[PDB]
């Protein structure tokens, strides 16, 4: 068997500014979305 | 410009260890800094190009 340590990457989050929008984007980098969709 | 690297202090100190980790915060700052410092040159070479 071969081990593969578990999908992990730093997380951005991009945001308007806060008084301009409550509403953010969440990049995780260097994660396929197959994987979290998968996956506080 | 060089490649931009991100380490992250913990997961590199502290391979999936609870116990490393809480070890690891009675340095504090330590951790962050470096991610700071390295975020400083990764942003940077955007900036040269
Ligand atoms: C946020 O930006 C608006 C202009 O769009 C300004 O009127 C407001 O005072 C700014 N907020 C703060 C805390 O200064």
């Amino acid at each position: 068997l071969d081990i593969t340590p578990c999908s992990f990457g730093g997380v951005s989050v991009i945001t308007p500014g806060t008084n301009t929008s409550n509403q953010v984007a969440v990049l995780y980098q260097g994660v396929n979305c197959t994987e979290v969709p998968v996956a506080t | 410009s060089m490649t931009k690297t991100s380490v992250d202090c913990t997961m590199y100190i502290c391979g999936d260890s609870t116990e490393c980790s809480n070890l690891l915060l009675q340095y504090g700052s330590f951790c962050t800094q470096l991610n700071r410092a390295l975020t400083g040159i990764a942003v940077e070479q955007d900036k040269n190009t």
